[PDB]
């Protein structure tokens, strides 16, 4: 037994390289040098791996006698670092072979973890949750059995390796918790508490080992953790606030906080644990970093829970109504920005901004003028610190509260300008953080930006044109496409220049300037996307530039923000792409299905076998299909992933889309292939690639159906069919299946886009209609497993939360599109069990953002169905008509013209109500001042003149006196086919004239309300033809001479 | 460069029921041979296009002169 | 895209002796003239360890190309037995035809036959000596194995 | 017409801009997932990963490239592609090689078999 496998000197590798290497130049048999420690970890790890890769060479002679070895090994074993490795020998033996294959572990286990003695129970209870992890799905049927085991080990607080072995043996099996289950985990639960608050003070690894349990926990389909909702809460906040304790373990409970607040936010807005939650939430955010340092943000030239505490009161803003959360968080949030303490004022700047995300209505409308807490305060305040939280609170309002922020730019803008300018070279910090907050601010301005066009013209070409550091050069160049994408047309002045610096960016082989290079190659798209025609001829020299990067250096960012560069030159040059198509198929394929983001982290024993089997015999393993002969956890210390691949695939997926839809007519050849790699992508554990995926496959479908109109072909029409039949049945399963709630917003609207586009295709299969009706019924009616079912139990028709109003009204979106696809013959009794709920949603006292939903929709479903409106007109009628007698603009005018609809499409049963619909059309006309609901009330008079049944026996006299159409031209359809409905065309001559007159220059006018004016002056031209002469008389002269010019 | 475990799987996907030990050394070899052939396709292509790294566009274009082999005559 | 294509490959003699010359019968299309002829080559592979060590047969040229179902007759002699090697003699082999244009492969089509005895008499004592008279050999033309090699037909 | 209320958030929009170079909108190179993450990556890697292990044959690539030519590089892309040409070459020749073996009226393949495989898939 000279066996000399220890370090010796630092010659170890004279040992490795050389001896136990030169065999050929029987081992197996006695691998049990039970000498000295850890050199029986040493034989132990060796024997893992010969034995994975000879197992079933041993035929069953010695296979007894080994593990009646390893049994009694197991029996009096005395260290840890060893015993652990032999439970991994022991398990690795029991995952290859089968489940009652080895029938003394299993009686070993259960005589062990129930013995009196605490070495023995330590050793049970190692072994086994080894073994349990090693192959979990084999103690499926005992979950009950070793649920009740945990119960009685999890009690034992005096020895710490019980607890977090046990807590090892509950993270395994806490994913495969069935429903039957539930009453054990629900009594295990304090033991699980308790045993944390053991943990924590011994070691932290050990402490965030069972935080894994603990989160497996939080999260298993099964109402396991909320019965003790308040205890879990109270232990999470005891442990987080713990200023004296660790960072890692204070972000982990931060991260099941997330966690807690994300399944069930519901729960503790009941009970009274959000008041403690904020108050232990808060000092974390404002907490004073050490003396002397700095935080991670903050740094002149992820790690603290300041950020992650952040976190969670995002996503409690997320998934909590304003109305039950601002209340609770104004008080504090105002008495801490005004506070002397600069971190103070930090903290609630960045309360503010991650609060104006999942709150965006509630600050938008109401508490937006007192924006003077940002901008005028902490853009100016003496400490840096507020600086950059002011800096980011613009740029995070700037892009939630899109609409209604760009009002306030004729004073942001000035200032913020000015802090630019204020910004001198070499804080490129300092400058990424301002030119953020003004891309932030730009994009969303349009053609508010052309006032300050030349100033950011200049500035943003005083850094290019002038010698500066490459990372000041990246951000003036993403400030110049956000300034891009603001000045759509007007940006034409300062486009060659803007075009022969991104040239000379891009040609320039310089080592130094690859971030530059990428920012390029995104203005250029940004660029092809705002502006149009004068780039058509350049975008054919930006395809080879943008493949000429992407085959020089390999990255993950660059083979990124080239597939968008593509998306974005498709839309103008058309059907060009064919010789750059194969050449951006591939190389974007793999780019799909690259798995390089998701790189395995080793530290554990080195391996020093680097030895294979040489045998010549005849192997019958194969028979085995599930073979477990390869690598597997080989000494796993976790995994690292790379968030850049992920990204990378969330913007490939919309990129081939777009392409797809663009160039609808070369891309068929390569469609069959990109579709199979972006279908199997539907499974990515990943939020934001599962949504691109589920975006990329309805625009596959809209360009597979238009590429069908194109060329009429039976393999086209088939190919459209299975690619439907494909992904509808996805889209289905995955929005009343699938847990995360931005996805479903997703997958909505890309359903909603698919009947839109698809039409009658979608719904030929029978029943299909049957099974979308059901789910967006579903939808409204809470009853998906994304809400999950409406945060569980019950509720009392309270304020729901704000976010998801949004998924409600994608949701009803599709209504209106499911309606025109059916033909409504055949949707009208799925449309009888849909009316409850929208008639529940625009009930009176409600908000009014939902009622003018409600009623747009019931609008635009009236529009859809059509003839088949003869039945519900009766219920449709009060509920249009109580909505048009508020004092709201948008509501008013959803109102008037789905009454209006209502007239047009409603047949005979709609007819008996015309005298009392004109009784109330008057009295509206009058008094309303806006200009959209007056117009409205045109349409729809207009509307119900063209239904009648005989003739009209005035409306037509009242309604010609005013035709103000300014801001709706879609109604200029209507308002053209009411003419020449077939004698007192006098009277009101001379309005129609001059309003034909002015928009006679106006193109947007259609030219079929022309065409029919003609009609009728011809038709009058010949009875009683003498009005027409004092007509011309009556019209002022300068009008004469336009009216005379159409002959 | 290929270990014996993916030689079995890649076996198992082509419908092989039963293997001789000498098998693996062979196939070792064919996927040496056959790599050679594609990577001296795929520098030629790359030396065409003056460049110093093989990326995939030469390597599916090497791909091409192998041809293709498909069941049937479709 | 190959302006001629193979569409099936019928075989009138299976199984055949084994000194029974190859025949087959070649169904194709023919879109154009080609200025130039078509050879086929026919060669049988004695050992697989080494390249070098297989035989061609022979090979023909026809100088008209008929349209439509062609009428011809080839000229090979068999297969020699003595340069097979004598252990690999009675085995399994392959057999390749292609159509080359101008030194120019561009189809060509492979088919297993296997020598083995066709009477359990000499399977239940094989002699060391081994009479090429007793041996049948078939070749499965049923499951074919193509190969498509596309080269350029037209300056352009 | 019905008023579109699609100003929230800019969903429906035509591409969001990456805004990567301004601290990707405020480690994102490498960060450690959460323990739900990790099981659902583990998962997902283990039901895709191809036959060949990636490691050894990027090992193997890069030995035959300084065989031809020294400081000779490959794009990663390549290596992805030259791997899963191996795979299909290898299960065609799997194939051919088990029905050449099924005509012989044997079961087991041998290194003849597979050199008959290789003879019959086109030479080269």
């Amino acid at each position: 037994l000279r066996e000399l496998l220890l370090p010796d000197t630092e010659r170890i590798r004279r040992a490795t390289e050389q001896l136990q290497i030169v065999l050929r130049a029987a081992l197996c048999d006695l691998l049990a040098s039970a000498a000295d420690p850890q050199i029986r970890q040493f034989a132990a790890v060796l024997t893992r791996r010969r034995l994975n890769t000879r197992w079933r060479r041993l035929a069953a002679e010695q296979r007894e006698s080994l593990k009646s070895l390893i049994l009694t090994a197991l029996q009096r074993e005395t260290e840890h670092c060893v015993s652990l490795s032999l439970a991994q020998l022991s398990a690795t033996i029991f995952r290859k072979e089968g489940l009652e294959a080895w029938p003394q572990l299993l009686q070993l286990l259960q005589h062990s973890t129930h013995s009196p003695h605490s070495p023995e129970r330590e050793m049970g209870l190692l072994l086994l949750s080894v073994v349990v992890t090693s192959r979990p799905e084999a103690f499926q049927p005992h979950h009950r059995e070793l649920l009740r085991l945990l119960n009685e080990t999890l009690g034992e607080v005096g020895s710490p390796g019980l607890l977090f072995y046990s807590l090892r043996t509950l993270t395994t099996m806490a994913p495969y918790l069935s429903t039957e289950d539930v009453p054990l985990a629900r009594m295990l639960v304090p033991k699980l508490i308790m045993a944390m608050q053991t943990l924590i003070p011994i070691d932290e690894a050990k402490a965030c080992e069972a935080l894994e349990a603990l989160d497996e926990l939080l999260e298993s389909e099964v109402p396991v953790i909320t019965p003790y909702l308040s205890e879990v809460l109270t232990f999470c906040l005891e442990v987080a606030r713990n200023v004296a304790l660790g960072n890692a373990i204070r972000i982990r409970i931060l991260c099941c906080l997330t966690f807690l607040v994300k399944v069930k936010s519901k729960a503790l807005l009941k009970n009274r644990l959000l008041p403690p939650l904020l108050h232990t939430l808060f000092p974390i955010v404002a907490a004073e970093p050490p003396p002397g340092q700095l935080d991670p943000e903050d740094q002149d030239s992820g790690e603290t829970p300041k950020h992650f505490a952040v976190q969670v009161v995002d996503m409690l803003a997320l998934h909590l109504p304003p109305e039950k959360l601002c209340p609770q968080l104004m008080p504090m949030l105002e008495e801490a920005l005004r506070s002397e303490s600069p971190y103070q004022r930090k903290a609630g700047l960045l309360v503010l901004a991650v609060l104006s995300d999942g709150a965006g209505d509630h600050i938008r409308q109401r508490l937006l003028p007192p924006l003077l807490q940002i901008v005028c305060k902490g853009l100016e305040d003496p400490s840096q610190v507020v600086r950059n939280a002011a800096l980011f609170a613009l740029g995070q309002f700037s892009e939630n509260l899109q609409p209604h922020i760009s009002s306030y730019s004729r004073e942001v803008m000035p200032l913020l300008l000015a802090y630019l300018k204020s910004v001198p070279l070499g804080h490129t910090h300092h400058l990424a953080k301002a030119c953020y907050a003004l891309e932030n601010f730009v994009e969303n301005l349009g053609p508010k930006v052309q006032p300050y066009l030349p100033e950011l013209m200049e500035c943003m070409l005083q850094l290019l044109r002038n010698p500066s550091s490459p990372r000041a050069k990246e951000l003036a160049v993403s400030a110049l496409g956000a300034i891009a994408t603001a000045a759509q047309a007007s940006l034409l002045p300062y486009f060659p220049a803007i075009m022969e610096h991104l040239r000379e960016f891009l040609l320039t082989g310089r080592e130094d300037l690859q971030p530059v290079q990428i920012q390029s190659l995104e203005t250029l798209g940004v660029l092809a996307r705002a502006v149009g025609e004068p780039m058509r001829p350049l975008a054919e020299e930006c395809c080879q530039l943008g493949l000429g990067l992407c085959d020089q250096v390999d990255d993950p960012d660059l083979r990124r923000c080239t597939y968008s560069l593509f998306a974005a030159l498709s839309g103008l040059m058309g059907e060009g792409l064919a010789p750059h198509l194969e050449q951006i198929t591939t190389l974007m394929l793999l780019s799909l299905r690259s798995t390089e983001g998701i790189v395995p982290q080793y530290d554990g024993s080195s391996s020093f076998l680097l030895f294979d089997d040489e045998s010549d015999g005849e192997e019958e393993e194969e028979l085995m299909d599930e073979d477990v002969e390869e690598e597997d956890d080989s000494e796993i210390s976790g995994y690292s992933v790379e968030n850049a691949f992920f990204d990378e695939k969330e913007d490939t997926c919309a990129a081939v889309g777009e392409i797809s839809v663009n160039t609808s007519v070369a891309f068929l050849p390569y469609m069959e292939s990109v579709f199979e790699e972006v279908f199997k992508l539907l499974e990515c554990p990943h939020l934001n690639v599962r949504k691109a995926a589920h975006e990329a496959l309805g625009q596959f479908c809209c360009a597979l159906h238009k590429a069908c109109q194109s060329c009429p072909s039976e393999p086209n029409t088939a190919a459209l069919q299975a690619a439907l039949a494909r992904v509808v049945p996805s889209y289905m399963q995955a929005v009343n299946r699938e847990r995360e709630r931005q996805v479903v917003m997703a997958v909505l609207e890309a359903l909603t886009g698919v009947l839109r586009s698809c039409g009658t295709l979608t719904l030929k299969p029978p029943g299909r209609l049957a099974e979308l009706c059901g789910v967006l019924k579903a939808v409204l009616q809470r009853k998906t497993a994304c809400q999950d079912t409406d945060e569980e139990e019950e509720e009392e028709d309270d304020d729901q939360a704000e976010y998801d109003a949004m998924l409600l009204e994608h949701a009803g979106e599709a209504i209106p599109a499911l309606a025109a696809a059916a033909g409504g013959d055949s949707f009208a009794p799925f449309f009888a069990g849909f009316l409850p709920l929208l008639v529940c949603k625009t009930k009176q006292g409600c908000t009014v953002a939902e009622k003018s939903f409600a009623v747009g929709t019931l609008a635009e479903t009236i529009q859809g169905l059509g003839a088949a409106s003869a039945q519900f007109v009766s219920r449709l009628l009060p509920v249009l008509l109580s909505t048009a007698q508020e004092a709201d603009p948008e509501v008013r005018s959803n109102a008037i013209f789905g009454m209006g609809v209502l007239a047009e499409h409603g047949g005979h049963p709609a007819q008996e109500h015309f005298p009392k619909l004109l009784g109330l059309l008057f009295p509206l006309l009058a008094r309303e001042r806006h200009d959209r609901v007056r117009d409205n009330i045109c349409g729809a008079l207009a509307r119900l003149l063209m239904a009648s049944p005989t003739r009209k026996p005035q409306v037509l006299a009242a309604l010609l006196h005013a035709l103000p159409l300014k801001e709706d031209l879609e109604e200029w359809v209507t308002i053209g086919r009411l003419f020449s409905f077939l004698d007192q065309v006098i009277d009101v001559a001379p309005e129609l004239l001059r309003i034909c007159s002015l928009i006679l220059a106006d193109n947007k006018i259609p030219p079929d309300t022309k065409a029919a004016l003609l009609l009728l002056l011809t038709f009058l031209a010949k009875q009683h033809t003498d009005s027409f002469q004092a007509a011309l008389g009556s019209l002022p002269v300068d009008k004469a001479q336009e009216l005379q010019a159409v002959l | 460069g290929i270990t014996k475990p993916a030689i079995r799987r890649l076996a198992r996907r082509g419908g092989v029921k039963r293997i001789s030990g000498l098998i693996y050394e062979e196939t070792r070899g064919v996927l040496k041979v056959f790599l050679e052939n594609v990577i001296r396709d795929a520098v030629t292509y790359t030396e065409h296009a003056k460049r110093k790294t093989v990326t995939a566009m030469d390597v599916v274009y090497a791909l091409k002169r192998q041809g293709r082999t498909l069941y049937g005559f479709g | 895209m190959s302006i001629v294509s193979l569409l099936g490959i019928k075989v009138l003699n299976n199984p055949a002796k084994f000194t029974d010359p190859y025949e087959f019968e070649i169904t194709f299309e023919c879109l154009e003239s080609l200025k130039h002829d078509l050879e086929w080559k026919l060669t049988y592979v004695g050992s697989s360890r080494s390249l070098d060590h297989d035989q061609e047969l022979d090979s023909i040229l026809v100088g008209p190309v008929p349209v439509g179902v062609n009428k011809f007759v080839f000229s090979a002699d068999p297969p020699s037995a003595e340069l097979i090697p004598a252990s690999e003699l009675v085995s399994v082999t392959v057999i390749l035809l292609s159509c080359s244009y101008d030194g120019r492969e561009f189809v060509r089509v492979g088919y297993y036959v296997n020598n083995e005895y066709d009477e359990e008499e000499l399977r239940e004592n094989p002699p060391a000596k081994v009479q090429v008279d007793h041996i049948v050999r078939n070749i499965l033309a049923e499951k074919p194995r193509v190969t498509r090699f596309n080269i350029v037909w037209d300056n352009e | 017409a019905r008023t579109k209320q699609t100003a929230r958030k800019s969903t429906g929009g035509k591409a969001p801009r990456k805004q990567l170079a301004t601290k990707a909108a405020r480690k994102p190179h490498r960060y450690r997932p959460g323990t739900v993450a990790l099981r659902e990556i583990r998962r997902y890697q283990k039901s895709t990963e191809l036959l060949i292990r990636k490691l050894p044959f990027q090992r193997l690539v890069r030995e035959i490239a300084q065989d031809f030519k020294t400081d000779l590089r490959f794009q990663s892309s390549a290596v992805m592609a030259l791997q899963e040409a191996s795979e299909a070459y290898l299960v065609g020749l799997f194939e051919d090689t088990n029905l050449c073996g099924i005509h012989a009226k044997r079961v087991t393949i041998m290194p003849k078999d597979i050199q008959l495989a290789r003879r019959i898939r086109g030479e080269r």
